[PDB]
């Protein structure tokens, strides 16, 4: 049950103005 | 006199000034009651009906907060992030050419005229690094006489003889290491110095309040530990910069690294975790790299003194090994005296003995307590 | 008195130029003072109510910042992509149409206007962390002469004499390791060869600073280590990128990576996080690939000599794996007359002996000094 | 979250009712004569023993009979194995945050 | 930028380097033939070994021949006579975005497909 770190994914937002 | 408001950009030999007014910039000539040379770039100015500067103003707006990234190479643009992700180059303001611009402070800018006016500090502010300042003292402290002597050599000494230790060409130690038993006191000698630097930059420096509280920053070593991957080095990044701008000459900043047996450990040990490949050579290479610290530093106490990696400890990075002992006779008397004052109440028929001499009936309960133990 | 100003966009034989203004596109005629032949694509120039331009003036030198995506067919123009994935194809500049504008750049781009001006470089932050070069050198460091032989080879040599090795066609050192026991100086040598080459640079080109540190890039080691996933390799893409325009042939880049064994590892030997398994095989196909680093050389210190995975340790990518070895009684002395230099202040008492000879006394106390502590 | 577990209910564990309270109960009453006689009032307590004999009714009927003493006091109950995660830290900081609303509650002066 | 690395400069491998020759050549270099036996030219070639053996030198050597041939078939040597290589690091397309790096992937492979023909390999 070794401990792991994580590396996230980013999604893309869409603002306008 | 209905008089309007725009941005000095830049000034010319022609006593003849560009300013951002109305979203477009102009070229405009300066009254005779304001000189143009006393102008600074990205200044607020006055206007008026004719399209003339009157007045001159402070580098004051509102304006949006940029994470500041680079400054240019020519020295007077910077680039700066947006909420939305957005880059932009922005001139720098007068004020912001002052302590040293670094990355990751905000920047309040107008994007439409891009310029950085000032810098605001209080956004990138750590608060866990923060510990409140101890009631505990040196006095506070009995039966560590000797190495009370040797943390105040290693700390409070070089600040105080300067210009001795330059004539020997002296460096003050860049790295303490309190170390011993469960309990002996190891963080009430951290409590007296964090004390003693509250003191010293209170009343002998006598800055404000608050500034005791920036220095001295204290971590606990599981605090560090993040969820992600190198985000702990992040931290250990900042905390190391914020020292490093912090202290200034003859300025000591303190970091206390509580429990360091715990934290970081050694390399390659652990068959569980290996938070040690990471996290070890961040410290490694802060202390003691390429550029090094200045005036600061560093006191790890550890109860696993062996525990600790051993590139850490040896000289050059913790110097000044203090060894925590456990108390003798001798030091449990002192221990005593530290807590049995004078001031507790005490029974009559106690005091009958000795005729109400609390000083002497204090001492004497001290001396039987302390052989009773040690018989 | 009061001008506007505008952006030009081309030329025609009728000696008029169009220029964006105010938002708009417009056509103007040219003041008979200016001359429309001199002018270049994306010059600013300066208007009036008459609406002429009157004079012409330098780049623009703020605004947004776009990634380039490619360069068009006719060679004037060019596709980016702004913050938020917006594509536009914008005119090149004069000063773009220097090194060769490339793919994977953040060009200065007005999206109203449509043109390119310059770009800019992120990785400067490494470049920041040398901020201050160290004044120590070779004359400063004892104990080690092969090393530094061999270290001087690897760099000085080839660029001092470059017609010698081009008869002999044999091409400089890609790689340079350094590896021993903690403590026994590496960190010294790599922060003497950076000063030994600003001052080379210095010397050569010109006497700025900047330049002369723009140089050397200090990894510090897992800063690389990024939170989202092909950043940190992508940030890698960037430092070699960047390693690569500034290298001439005459001019050495050197990419110094410190804590080898933070960011590299066997691929297996990673139990809690494997970044390292996508991040050993960037760097290899940078360092050699189908196209090679002409002339960049990459200086590694490391600890473990083991951990560090065999491909790196291969020749051709670390051609020379100096060893730094603990000192003897010689390199002790070495040492100790690194420090204990004549200036020191030294006891009457102690002169006494010597006739007040200061040079001869404080050699002699070296001699019993590392005698007494090689027994 | 209001206990409602009263001392009445605990059967057969008198005494260690009369140990508990000499811990908690007793300091907050009449804290002030503390202070005047410099006293240390304690600040943990372990409730051991075989499981299943009411070890969590003790610590709900002391916060129910505090909160009751009171004339505001703020009580956490947190299970044990909710403190679990695989990734690294993360069990670390859920302790913080639960010692940081402590910290919070306890800023006023209102026992916790 | 193609690389100078040709056949004359690889030492110590004259059969591997035989075996990629005809997998890249003769299914191109006789393909009247290929089509007689209705042999389909192959699609996937691996070179693995330990470090430092010549992999990236045969790669490169591959690429400086495959770089010629299209010099001589056509023209355009400022992209064509090179486009048809397309060399690509391991980590490089890599990215952060959740479905950005597949759709690298697909739009790669279908300018693969696009660009190859009959007689120019891909
Ligand atoms: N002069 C003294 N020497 C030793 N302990 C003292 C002294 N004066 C007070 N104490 C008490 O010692 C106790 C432990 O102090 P401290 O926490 O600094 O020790 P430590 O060895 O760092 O502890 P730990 O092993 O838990 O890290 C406290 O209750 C403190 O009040
Ligand atoms: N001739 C010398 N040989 C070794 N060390 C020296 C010499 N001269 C000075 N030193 C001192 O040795 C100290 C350590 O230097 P350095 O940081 O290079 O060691 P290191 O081998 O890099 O340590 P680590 O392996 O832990 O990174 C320096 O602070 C320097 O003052
Ligand atoms: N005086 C009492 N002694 C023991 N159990 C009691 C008493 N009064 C009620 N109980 C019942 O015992 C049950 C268990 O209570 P509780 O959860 O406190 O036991 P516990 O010792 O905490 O168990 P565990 O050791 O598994 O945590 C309760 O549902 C309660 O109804
Ligand atoms: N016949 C040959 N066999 C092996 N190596 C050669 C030969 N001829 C030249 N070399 C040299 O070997 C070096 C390494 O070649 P190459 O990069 O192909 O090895 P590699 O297997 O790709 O290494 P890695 O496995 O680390 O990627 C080249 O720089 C080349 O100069
Ligand atoms: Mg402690
Ligand atoms: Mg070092
Ligand atoms: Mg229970
Ligand atoms: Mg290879």
């Amino acid at each position: 049950g070794s401990m792991a770190q994580e590396q996230t994914k980013r999604g893309g937002g869409g603002g306008d103005d | 006199p209905p008089s309007g408001y725009g941005v000095l950009l830049a000034t010319h030999d022609d006593d003849t000034v560009d300013v951002f007014t109305s979203g477009r910039k102009m070229r405009l000539t300066c009254s005779p009651n304001i000189d143009a040379a006393s102008l600074k770039k990205g200044q607020t100015v006055r206007l008026n009906e004719a399209l003339t500067v009157v007045e001159a103003g402070t580098f004051e707006a509102v304006g949006e907060i940029s994470t500041l990234r680079e400054i240019l190479a020519d020295g007077h643009r910077a680039l700066v992030v947006g909420h939305a992700d957005e880059e932009r180059v922005v001139w720098l303001a007068d004020p912001l050419i002052p302590r040293k611009l670094r990355p990751g402070d905000s920047l309040l800018v107008d994007t439409k005229a891009g310029y950085a006016f000032e810098r605001i500090p209080k956004a990138e502010v750590e608060d866990l690094v923060l510990e409140e300042v101890p009631d505990v003292s040196y006095a506070d402290i009995g039966g560590l006489s000797r190495q009370i002597e040797q943390i105040r050599d290693a700390v409070e000494l070089p600040f105080l003889h300067k210009e001795l230790y330059r004539e020997y060409s002296l460096r003050p130690p860049k790295g303490v290491l309190l170390y011993g038993p469960p309990g002996c006191g190891k963080t009430l000698i951290a409590k007296a110095v964090a004390n003693s630097l509250a003191k010293k930059m209170a009343e002998v420096r006598g800055d404000d309040a608050h500034e005791a509280k920036s220095y001295f920053l204290n971590i606990k070593g599981p605090e560090l530990l993040n969820k992600f991957v190198g985000e702990t080095e992040r931290h250990i990044r900042l905390i190391f910069q914020r020292a490093r701008e912090k202290a200034s000459e003859g300025t000591p900043v303190i970091v206390f690294f509580d429990e360091m047996d715990s934290i970081f450990r050694t390399r390659g040990t652990g068959v569980s975790s290996d938070v040690e490949t990471t996290v070890v050579p961040q410290l490694l290479s802060e202390i003691d790299g390429v550029e090094g610290l200045e005036n600061v530093i560093v006191i790890g106490a550890s109860n696993r003194e062996d525990m600790i990696d051993p590139a850490i400890l040896r000289p050059g990075r913790l110097d000044v090994k203090i060894k925590i002992e456990r108390p003798d006779a001798e030091a449990a008397q002192d221990i005593y005296s530290k807590y049995l004052t004078e001031f507790l109440p005490v029974h009559a028929d106690d005091l009958a003995e000795f005729d109400g001499d609390r000083s002497a009936c204090i001492k004497a309960m001290i001396e039987k307590v302390v052989d009773r133990m040690y018989a």
